[PDB]
DNA sequence: TCAGGATGTATATATCTGACACGTGCCTGGAGACTAGGGAGTAATCCCCTTGGCGGTTAAAACGCGGGGGACAGCGCGTACGTGCGTTTAAGCGGTGCTAGAGCTGTCTACGACCAATTGAGCGGCCTCGGCACCGGGATTCTCCA
DNA sequence: TGGAGAATCCCGGTGCCGAGGCCGCTCAATTGGTCGTAGACAGCTCTAGCACCGCTTAAACGCACGTACGCGCTGTCCCCCGCGTTTTAACCGCCAAGGGGATTACTCCCTAGTCTCCAGGCACGTGTCAGATATATACATCCTGA
């Protein structure tokens, strides 16, 4: 759960920069 | 009528038309549906973004602004799922993860 | 002769992710080999899935099942979400 | 044009450098001959598959893609050469 | 008295150095001569691209490094720090090569 | 009474002589259904599917125990231990 | 209507069964801690195979796991099994 | 629906090799799976060989190279001999 | 006019036409040569004869007249080249090779 | 080393079955014949990349020499695992019932192949400057002898 | 536990070649149609998976005991490591020859596609005998005594 929540924030910055 | 790329319709960076051509010319099936190259281009763009993000972090951790194969090896082998995806893959000029066994360290 | 590659798309994704970071030519060839390898893996698995059910069409369902077969765990879930989001955005317009 | 006894070109310090990269602290004396044996076996397999791939294409030059295809066929996919 | 290190310090410094770096560890020309000598036993008068020899050297060095890692694990498992040929034979036996 | 190891060698010869399955069918079937409950509920299984899973699992475990016995002999023991299984699965690439 | 939930069937892989599997592999002496490790390894293997079999079944929109799905899962993990079709 | 198999051909080869020996049903299914597996291996390797040289037909040269790539040593030599003998007898009449 | 099967033209027992149809309907290439099914059927017939000869010998050595899967397992694992070909193949109801280590036996 | 008691193993024979071998209709798939279009075979050229040689530098390989540290054999001790016995428990076998779902069939339409016209995205070629390699030097840091 | 000394991290200037940007020129992606067939969907059939029950007996479980094996410890010796000195060949730069990879054009024969014909192989029944199980049994193996 510690690594799993990290990968969602990885995706959202891609959607945040776009 | 003026033309828009299929990648622009899906909001992608990877080419949907090239992926569709390679799927047609790869002898994978008799027919290729319209949504399949869109899905495949999205998956390829996501995996490229993941590896490039981890490699950029590893390059920042060595005070470099240019990604070398060493940074790609450090990006893949330090992540569990990416190392599981590329367990049989040899990266040229990649090197080895620095890890020395505990019984060899002096006491 | 013209040799196609994935260099400009990897560069566009890199500028989307790390806006001030460059990439060497050897690392670019490695990323190109990675994209080609993953493409062949997913396409071969989708071809097997189409042949097993005696279908003659590779659709997005076969690609989604091949992604769920080939990618482990959270990578599979995020890739399925990305592909479904892209397909709905493509078919909406 | 015949070559002979080039397996001693892989010297003892090169083998021990590979072992230092592998993390080995102490190396016995017979490791060098054993390593030369396993290296010749591995290279024989890969070079045989590469030369088969070249002979099918009716070429006399072993290109890098033949080596990549041989390593792919042996389950040892190598990135960075095409 | 001159300065002499104890056995094991220079080994650890070599381990850290060669795990930090990323270049090839075998000399190019003896490996090229070995590749040509081995390929002579399959078809005579073959030519090699330079990148083919570089690919063969990269794959061979990566294979030998992974083999030495499994060897070191076997040697540690037998309560030793010195790798021996039976460790390599056990590693290749478990892997499925012999 | 026999010395320890004679009945062991007799069992080794006997179970290497024959070909039948060594795990009981119904506990393996209940285990297979319990594992498959965690992916999709209300699944059905053909009997040949459970038999194929049993054959594959027994072959995998027998090969694993052979590799375990090799790593145990390498440490000059005759008793396999969990570190032997961990070493065999680590060298095989599963761990 | 009886939604039976199963639990703790890994203990059904009994200690005599693990002893027989080790005897077929040639093991002469077995430690007492071997059995829990063997149950864990078998659980990991069965999870990895059954997940792919259920994926192949869900793709075909069927409710039953056929033998060919198990054969294809074992093929996909590089553990090809002869004598069940295909 | 009829399902096809290599049962009668395996039985004819067995009658050619051991005239007074039968075969059970499970061993027959194992032989059928073996024939299908080797066929898929050789056909996939020949497909990859034809795709690598940018050609669009699988000829006997691709099959011969696939046999030399897949089979080890004496099996490869004798299988190449058998295939060449059969192709020669076929095109000689 | 008067037909004659392609297996009889090559002196084969295996069906040439079935291998031709499978090669066409398997999506391996766009076109299929005429000699490729003959060559592949010859290779399959040779491999079938090679394994069935050893299986018949193993069945004869155990005083049996029907080949059971145990005999196929003995035939494959006792010949080094067939074992090299089928190193990742599990034969159902095959058992194992009888082989005890020397350090386990008493002296 | 020799040998008796004892137990488990392969060997000699009955008998009973259900699984293998074999014969029948048919129908689907293999074979024969003919036509067309393009994929591959063949020839000619060109120029790139491989092979070979030579000279100088110098870093790496090789050889020899102490010497300590690790492999290995031997021994003792105690825990833990094999072995056997009697109690317990559930796996297996057969028999029945039921319905969920797999599979086949017939319609019917939406979706992808095919093709021609059109054009801008992508690729090869050519500057260009800055990020990184390299090196000289000093501060920090770890190792070895007290 | 503290100093001497080798190695390494960090700063800073300098060159250089490789990444990045731009520009011209294809040719592959796009768009717009027609067409036919693969696939979705409905509906019926009928098989096999699930659930239950009773009996039996084989296997699992628990417990007691003894011994054999794991493991820790000590001593020995030899062999691998560290270091200095000398040899040697890898490496780099340069030059010269030419073989063969790559491209283009031309052409023809090989293979896809269609139609027609027929017979090879597959589901279905039916007999019958190879071996599974059971019973009797001499013989190989192991343990204790000498």
């Amino acid at each position: 759960l510690d690594k799993d929540k990290d990968r969602d924030t990885r995706r959202k910055r891609r959607q945040g920069r776009s | 009528a003026k033309a828009k790329t299929r990648s622009s319709r899906a909001g992608l960076q990877f080419p949907v038309g090239r992926v569709h051509r390679l799927l047609r010319k790869g002898n994978y099936a008799e027919r290729v549906g319209a949504g399949a190259p869109v899905y495949l281009a999205a998956v390829l763009e996501y995996l490229t973004a993941e590896i490039l993000e981890l490699a950029g972090n590893a390059a920042r951790d060595n005070k470099k602004t240019r990604i070398i194969p060493r940074h790609l090896q450090l990006a893949v082998r330090n992540d569990e799922e990416l190392n599981k995806l590329l367990g049989r893959v040899t990266i040229a000029q990649g090197g080895v993860l620095p890890n020395i066994q505990s019984v060899l360290l002096p006491k | 002769t013209r040799k196609e590659s994935y260099a400009i798309y990897v560069y566009k994704v890199l500028k989307q992710v790390h806006p001030d970071t460059g990439i060497s030519s050897k690392a670019m060839s490695i990323m190109n080999s990675f994209v080609n390898d993953v493409f062949e893996r997913i396409a071969g698995e989708a071809s097997r899935l189409a042949h097993y059910n005696k279908r003659s069409t590779i659709t997005s369902r076969e690609i989604q099942t091949a992604v769920r077969l080939l990618l482990p765990g959270e990578l599979a879930k995020h890739a399925v979400s990305e592909g479904t989001k892209a397909v709905t955005k493509y078919t909406s317009a | 044009k015949v070559l002979r006894d080039n397996i001693q070109g892989i010297t003892k310090p090169a083998i021990r450098r590979l072992a230092r990269r592998g993390g080995v602290k102490r190396i016995s004396g017979l490791i060098y001959e054993e390593t030369r044996g396993v290296l010749k076996v591995f290279l024989e397999n890969v070079i045989r598959d590469a030369v088969t791939y070249t002979e099918h294409a009716k070429r006399k030059t072993v290109t890098a893609m033949d080596v990549v295809y041989a390593l792919k066929r042996q389950g040892r996919t190598l990135y960075g050469f095409g | 008295k001159p300065h002499r290190y104890r056995p094991g310090t220079v080994a650890l410094r070599e381990i850290r150095r060669y795990q930090k770096s990323t270049e090839l560890l075998i000399r190019k020309l003896p490996f090229q001569r070995l590749v040509r000598e081995i390929a002579q036993d399959f078809k005579t008068d073959l030519r090699f691209q330079s990148s083919a020899v570089m690919a063969l050297q990269e794959a061979s060095e990566a294979y030998l490094v992974g083999l030495f890692e499994d060897t070191n694990l076997c040697a540690i498992h037998a309560k030793r720090v010195t790798i021996m040929p039976k460790d390599i034979q056990l590693a290749r036996r478990i892997r499925g090569e012999r």
